[PDB]
């Protein structure tokens, strides 16, 4: 009937654009971070699982900014990576960029939208050096 | 009274940074993030846009199938 | 049901054209009796006046 | 289709009784004429004897 | 009824084969004459109501017939699509200050005889 129809074509096509636009910005901007990174000796290879322990969000933001970073806490769990991410998005909070619908939790739970807006923001307002 | 719409440029075309930062601006103004295929048609040429088309268009595919059925 | 539509179109046009003749043929024969009327009243008032 | 050929039925058969009536008054305007030369040959010879 | 019926005999016989006959002439001249400047690109039409609808072969046509650039048609299938490529041809025309009365973009879509005709006709008295 109708609704299978409605179902078939967001299955198909929204998902479909979704996921092909959220894949080649993912992969540019793997690219972008690796590039800024590449002065220490770091780099990633998933942007999704790599910046949940927030040192790498911390370490990018070390070299992009130019100025030193509060030292990230000693620890392997998740409050730790809490702790981590939550630096890096407060240091942001201070050099006056506009994050929305951000917080810890979002970043350490590898949400995939939320990760790629936090890249496209920094991209985008941050001012380098 | 006398002149052509299609041929003025549009309104909203009236009105440093990083050069790689300013290549992944201008990449992502694109649709698929990307520049597209100069060879494929556009989503309107496709047969998959779910919106119908014009009578003539419907009569046409009618006699392709009726050409095809024989 | 097309096929039935052209053969009944081209019916009517054959019967149309029947119908002219018969219109053409009332009014030469009106034309030919008010001319018999015109005659038949003067010489009646020609007997008349004998 | 179908809905135009029920409308040129009617017409058809409409305009066919027309026709009919037409032939009809074409049948008699033949003696009626006869009849109308009748009286000229009547009245000249009584415009003769008089 | 019958004088009625017979006015009528009068005017769906003479009135319509008299106009069939001339614009069934005119369609043939006029496909002849289109057919002779669009064979100079790769371009054909068979019918001249029902080709001349999706606005594309108009624009084609007049640009062989004025020699400079008319804009690119707009790229869609649809019947507003149609409905602009049309109005293009039209606003085109508007340019060179031929004089052009009842004449529609959707008038062209929708495929009436007459004012198709009548544009051709308009088109040849000024290209020629």
């Amino acid at each position: 009937n109708d609704n299978s129809s409605a179902r078939l074509f967001e299955r198909s096509r929204i998902k479909a654009l979704a996921d092909e636009r959220e894949v080649v910005q993912k992969k540019t901007f793997t690219k972008w971070v690796n590039s800024h990174l590449a002065r220490v000796s770091c780099r990633i290879t998933d942007l999704y699982k790599d910046l949940r322990d927030g040192r790498m969000l911390i370490k990018l933001l070390e070299v992009l900014s130019g100025e030193m970073l509060p030292k990230p806490t000693k620890g392997k769990m998740r409050i730790h990576c809490l702790e981590n991410v939550d630096k890096a998005l407060q240091f942001l909070k201070e050099q006056r960029v506009h994050l929305e619908n951000m917080g810890s939790h979002d970043i350490v739970d590898g949400n995939h939208r939320l990760v790629l807006g936090l890249i496209w923001t920094i991209i985008l307002r941050f001012q380098i050096q | 009274p006398d002149s052509n719409i299609y041929k003025k440029p549009p309104i909203y075309k009236q009105r440093s940074k990083h050069l790689i930062e300013d290549l992944i601006i201008e990449s992502s103004k694109f649709p698929a993030a990307q520049p597209p295929d100069p060879n494929q048609p556009a989503k309107i040429e496709t047969d998959y846009w779910p919106c119908p088309p014009s009578l003539a268009v419907v009569e046409t595919e009618w006699r392709k199938r009726k050409a095809s059925r024989r | 049901s097309e096929g039935q539509v052209r053969q009944l179109e081209e019916q009517l046009r054959i019967m149309d054209q029947t119908l002219k003749a018969l219109m053409a043929a009332e009014d030469k024969y009106s034309q030919k009796e008010d001319k018999y009327e015109e005659e038949i009243k003067v010489l009646s008032d020609k007997l008349k006046e004998a | 289709a179908e809905s135009r050929c029920r409308e040129m039925d009617e017409q058809i058969r409409l305009m066919d009784q027309n026709l009919k009536c037409l032939s009809a008054a074409e049948e008699k305007y033949s003696q009626k004429e006869d009849k109308y030369e009748e009286e000229i040959k009547i009245l000249t010879d009584k415009l003769k004897e008089a």
